[PDB]
RNA sequence: UAGUGAACCAGUACCGUGAGGGAAAGGUGAAAAGCACCCCGGAAGGGGAGUGAAAUAGAUCCUGAAACCGUGUGCCUACAACAAGUCAAAGCUCGUUAAUGAGUGAUGGCGUGCCUUUUGUAGAAUGAACCGGCGAGUUACGAUUGCAUGCGAGGUUAAGUC
RNA sequence: UAUCCGGGAGUCAGACUGCGAGUGAUAAGAUCCGUAGUCGAAAGGGAAACAGCCCAGACCACCAGCUAAGGUCCCAAAAUA
RNA sequence: GGUGUAGUGGUAGGAGAGCGUUCUAAGGGCGUUGAAGGUCGAUCGUGAGGACGGCUGGAGCGCUUAGAAGUGAGAAUGCCG
C-alpha cells in the first residue's frame, strides 16, 4: 500500500545497456531520478523513464500517495523473449543474431 | 573428544627476546631464532596462528662465517630481466649491509606463506649492540646452549 | 578435581558433572559404570598412576546410546571405470560423570 | 585467434567493473530551478546565464 | 493359492542379466567383450570351427 | 511396455549438486563438473581422515616438546623417561597438560627425569 | 523429441532446374465469465477496479525443472601464485527432521580434473561450451549347460477340431 | 590345496628394477631371452617432485599406542645425542 | 542367534545379492480436508537409494506379492531444443 510498481514487459532493447541506466537512477528520490533520466542520452533513458513516471502516477492515482517523498526503492531489468534472426556471411553461411528484448520493473515506495 | 587447545589471536602474549650474534654461526643462530619467530619454543603453539615472540639481533656485523664463507658463499638475485643476474658474497654482505644478511638466512628457515611473512616481521636485526626497541622492555635470551 | 581416565583404547580427561562421548559401552541407558584404569588425578594436587593410580576409579551414569553422523567412504580410481561407495555411522555411549576417587 | 577457456561470470563480471555510464554536469537552473547540466541552455525555460534564448 | 500371494519354486526363475548398465554391475562399458578386436564387434567372431 | 526417462534423472543429479554446495561457481552450479568435484572431495575426505590422526599426534608432539624444555629435558628424552617410569599417559593428554596444567605437567617431567637417572 | 513424416490446414512450409528431400508446431478456465470503467503512455505495456475457487490460470495462458540473466544481502575478500577441494580452524551471522546444529570463513596442512586409449596420461595424446530430453546385447527359431517342476523305463504331443 | 568333469570368460602391444646371457660399441629409458620382484590391476610412508626403486598390501570409525624403509638445526615430527 | 579363528586393494573378467523406473494381475489402501509433479530442509539405510515436514501444484497415486520390459547416461567431433 505504500509503494507503487510499473513495468514495461517485451520492450526491444538490450538488456545491459538497459541495466546501465537503471544502476544509475536506482535508490535516488524521484525527482533525481526524472533528472538523470532526462539528460541521459543512451536509448534505454527513455523508455526507463516512462516506466518511472508510470509508477509515480500508480503511486499518486491508485494509492494517493505522497510524490515528493516517493523514491526508487527498487528497480531491475529482466531478459524477455528473444527474437531469432539471420544475416548473411560470406562463402553462403549464416549467422545468428540475437535482437533482445527486457523486462523493465520500478519500484517507488513512500520512503 | 577434540578437547586440544587452539590458540586464538590476540589471547598469547608475545614477548621481546634480545639475541646477541656475536662470533655465533651465522646459520645456528637463524635457526634458533627461527624456532622462537614460529614460536615453537612455548606450549601454546598453534600451527595456523602466529604465537612466537619478537626477537632482536644485536651485533650482526660479528656473526661468524666458518670456513671460506665469507668470500665464496653467493647471495644471488634475478632480476628478471635477461642476464639480470646479480651476485653479492655473504662477507660483503655482514661488513656493509649485515641486517640483510641476517634477515635473508632466517626468511629462508621461516614458512613461505602468509604467516611466514608476517612472522619474519616480528625479527628486528641490528649490526652493533643498541637498538630503539628499549621501550618493549626486551629480555635477553642466552642462546649459548641452544646453538 | 579432574581425572584422566582409559577407556575404548584412548584416554579421556573427566571433571564430575561433565558428559564424555566413548566408544559404545555394553550397558544400559540410565545405569551406573566404573572406569577402573584412572591413569592421572589432578586439580589440587596430582596423581600419576605407574601405570594407573591404585585404588582410583571413575563412576558415572550412562546418559544414551547413539551413532554418530554419516561418514561415507568412497573409495575410485581414476580412468579404470571402478568405484566402491561405503556408509558408517560409529556407535557411541553419553556418560556423565558422578564422581571421581 | 579464439578464446582458449570460456569466460566464468566472475571473471566476466570483473571485466565489466568499470563498464558503466555515469551522469555529470548537473545543477538547479537560475531562472526555474530545474535541474540542468551546467554551461548548457536549460530545456525547460530555455534560459542561460539569467536569459531567455 | 491366492493371486496377492503367489510364489515361485525356489530356484525356478531367475533375473536376467543386463549388460553396458553401469561399471559397479561388472559389466558396464565393454559388456563383458573386453577391449577391442574381433570379437568385440557387433556381429563379430568367426564361423564355428 | 516404453519407460520414458521419468525424475530419477533429476533426482540423482540433484542429490549430487546439494553435495556440491558451497564449491565455486560452475562446480556447485552444474551437475557433470559438480560430480567431478565431489568425486575429488570423497577421495580427499577418505585420505583425509587417515592424515587428520597423523597431524594431531604432530600437533601434540611439538607442543609436549616445547614443554618438556621448558622443563629442562627434550621430547625424546621425556618420552623414555616416562616408559622407564611405566606412565601411559598418550601425546593427547601430555599436550593437554603442558597447555593447561604446567604443574601436573611438571610432576610428570620430574618422574620422567627420576627415571632417567636410575 | 514418443506414436504415422504428419494428433495442429503435412507430404504443407522450406530446399532443389528436376527426379527428389522434407520440418516445426497439442493443453486458459467448469463455464469466456477473454479484464466494463479509471490512471501513466503515441502505442506497446503496466497499476488499480472487476470476472473467476484460483489471474504468479490474462490468451507467449495447466504444471513451469536446469542451463542462462538479474535484484536484495548474512559472512568473506584489494601482499596474493588458487584441478578450487579436503582436513584443522578464530571470528561473525543464524536457530534445525534438536542433531556431540546450520551459513560463512581469516589462517594452516595435504592435494596436477572426468573419460577414452595405453607399458605408461595432470597430461603438451582423445572427447565433452553448458543445461534438458532422446540415445547402444533385443526378439524369433534352433543348439547346449545349470537351476526348477511334472512324470519316470519312460517322457511328450505337432498340425488340426471345439 | 591338487586332479578330473562341465558352464562362463578375458588375455596373444607389456614396462621397468635386480641377477645370468646374446645382439649393440661389455652405448641407449636400446633390443632379445632366462630368472625374481613391482607396476600393469596397489592406495599409504621414504626417495624434493618422480607407474616399475626402498618399506608396505586401504572392509570401516577414533583428536589412542608401537614400529618398517627413511630420519631427528629451521622449512618439517623427532638427538644442536 | 552366540562365541571363536581367519579373511574383506583391484583392471579384463566370472559368480552372488540387491536398489530404482514404467506397465499387468490380485489384495489392501491414499486423494479438492489437496494425488502426481516442482522446490526447500540440519532426515534414514552399508550402496543403489527410502521417508517425513514447509511451500508450489490442481487430479490422479502409493504399498504387499507375483509377472513383463522400449528399465537406469556423462562422455559416441552423438541427434534435437
Ligand atoms: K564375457
Ligand atoms: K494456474
Ligand atoms: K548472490
Ligand atoms: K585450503
Ligand atoms: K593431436
Ligand atoms: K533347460
Ligand atoms: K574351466
Ligand atoms: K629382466
Ligand atoms: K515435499
Ligand atoms: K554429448
Ligand atoms: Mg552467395
Ligand atoms: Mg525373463
Ligand atoms: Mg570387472
Ligand atoms: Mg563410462
Ligand atoms: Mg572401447
Ligand atoms: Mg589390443
Ligand atoms: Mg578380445
Ligand atoms: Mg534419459
Ligand atoms: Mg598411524
Ligand atoms: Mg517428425
Ligand atoms: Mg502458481
Ligand atoms: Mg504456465
Ligand atoms: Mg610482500
Ligand atoms: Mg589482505
Ligand atoms: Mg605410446
Ligand atoms: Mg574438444
Ligand atoms: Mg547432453
Ligand atoms: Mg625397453
Ligand atoms: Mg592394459
Ligand atoms: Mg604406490
Ligand atoms: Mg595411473
Ligand atoms: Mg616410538
Ligand atoms: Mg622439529
Ligand atoms: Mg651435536
Ligand atoms: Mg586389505
Ligand atoms: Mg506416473
Ligand atoms: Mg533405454
Ligand atoms: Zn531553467
Amino acid at each position: 500500500i505504500t509503494s507503487a510498481k510499473a513495468t514495461a514487459k517485451t520492450v526491444r532493447t538490450s538488456p545491459r545497456k538497459a541495466r546501465l541506466v537503471i544502476d544509475l537512477i536506482r535508490g535516488k528520490s524521484v525527482a533525481d531520478a526524472i533528472s538523470i533520466l532526462k539528460f541521459t542520452p543512451n536509448k534505454s533513458a527513455g523508455i526507463i523513464e516512462k516506466v518511472l513516471m508510470s509508477a509515480v502516477a500508480n503511486a499518486e492515482n491508485n494509492f494517493d500517495l505522497d510524490v515528493e517523498s516517493l523514491v526508487v526503492s527498487e528497480a531491475f531489468v529482466n531478459e524477455g523473449p528473444t527474437m531469432k534472426r539471420f544475416r548473411p556471411r560470406a562463402k553462403g553461411s549464416a549467422s545468428p543474431i540475437n535482437k533482445r528484448t527486457s523486462h523493465i520493473t520500478v519500484v517507488v515506495t513512500e520512503k | 573428544m577434540r578437547t586440544t587447545y587452539m590458540a586464538k589471536a590476540g589471547e598469547v602474549e608475545r614477548k621481546w627476546y634480545v639475541v646477541d650474534a656475536t662470533d655465533v654461526p651465522l646459520g645456528r643462530l637463524s635457526a634458533v631464532v627461527a624456532s622462537v619467530l614460529r614460536g615453537k619454543n612455548k606450549p601454546t603453539f598453534t600451527p595456523h596462528v602466529d604465537t612466537g615472540d619478537f626477537v632482536i639481533v644485536i651485533n650482526a656485523d660479528k656473526v661468524k662465517l666458518t670456513g671460506k664463507k665469507a668470500t665464496d658463499k653467493i647471495y644471488y638475485r634475478h632480476s628478471m630481466y635477461p642476464g639480470g643476474l646479480k651476485s653479492v658474497t655473504a662477507g660483503e654482505l655482514r661488513d656493509k649491509n649485515s641486517r640483510r644478511l641476517i634477515e635473508t638466512s632466517v626468511k629462508g628457515m621461516l614458512p613461505k606463506n602468509t604467516l611466514g611473512r608476517k612472522q619474519f616481521t616480528k625479527l628486528n636485526v641490528y649490526g652493533g649492540a643498541e637498538h630503539p626497541h628499549a621501550a618493549q622492555q626486551p629480555e635477553v635470551l642466552d642462546i649459548t646452549n641452544l646453538i | 578435581m579432574y581425572a584422566i581416565i582409559k577407556t575404548g583404547g584412548k584416554q579421556v580427561k573427566v571433571e564430575v558433572g561433565q558428559a564424555i562421548y566413548v566408544e559404545k559401552l555394553n550397558v544400559e541407558a540410565g545405569e551406573k559404570v566404573v572406569f577402573d584404569e584412572v591413569i592421572l588425578v589432578g586439580g589440587e594436587s596430582t596423581k600419576v598412576g605407574a601405570p594407573t593410580v591404585a585404588g582410583a576409579t571413575v563412576e558415572g551414569t550412562v546418559e544414551k546410546h547413539g551413532k554418530q553422523k554419516k561418514v561415507v567412504t568412497f573409495q575410485y580410481k581414476p580412468k579404470k571405470h571402478s568405484h566402491r561407495k561405503q556408509g558408517h555411522r560409529q556407535p557411541y555411549t553419553k556418560v556423565m560423570i558422578e564422581a571421581i576417587n | 585467434a579464439v578464446p582458449a577457456r570460456r569466460t566464468s561470470k566472475a571473471k566476466k563480471a570483473k571485466r565489466r567493473t568499470h563498464y558503466k555510464l555515469t551522469i555529470k554536469g548537473l545543477n538547479a537552473c537560475s531562472n526555474c530551478g530545474e535541474m540542468k547540466k551546467s554551461h548548457h541552455v536549460c530545456p525547460a525555460c530555455g534560459h542561460y546565464d539569467g536569459k531567455d534564448v | 493359492m491366492k493371486l496377492h500371494e503367489l510364489k515361485p519354486a525356489e530356484g525356478s526363475r531367475q533375473v536376467r542379466n543386463r549388460v553396458g548398465r553401469g561399471t559397479s554391475s561388472g559389466n558396464g562399458k565393454t559388456a563383458g567383450r573386453g577391449q577391442k578386436g574381433q570379437k568385440a564387434r557387433s556381429g563379430g567372431g568367426v564361423r564355428l570351427g | 511396455a516404453r519407460v520414458k526417462g521419468g525424475t530419477v534423472t533429476r533426482k540423482r543429479r540433484k542429490k549430487v549438486l546439494k553435495l556440491a554446495k558451497g564449491y565455486y561457481g560452475s562446480k556447485h552450479t552444474l551437475f557433470k563438473s559438480a560430480k567431478e568435484q565431489v568425486m575429488n572431495s570423497y577421495y580427499y575426505a577418505f585420505r583425509d581422515r587417515r592424515q587428520k590422526k597423523r597431524d594431531f599426534r604432530k600437533l601434540w608432539i611439538a607442543r609436549i616438546n616445547a614443554a618438556a624444555r621448558m622443563n629442562g629435558l627434550s621430547y625424546s628424552k621425556l618420552m623414555h623417561g616416562l616408559k622407564l617410569a611405566e606412565i601411559d599417559i598418550n601425546r593427547k593428554m601430555l599436550a593437554d597438560l603442558a597447555v593447561n596444567d604446567a604443574a601436573a605437567f611438571t610432576a610428570l617431567a620430574e618422574q620422567a627425569k627420576d627415571a632417567l637417572s636410575k
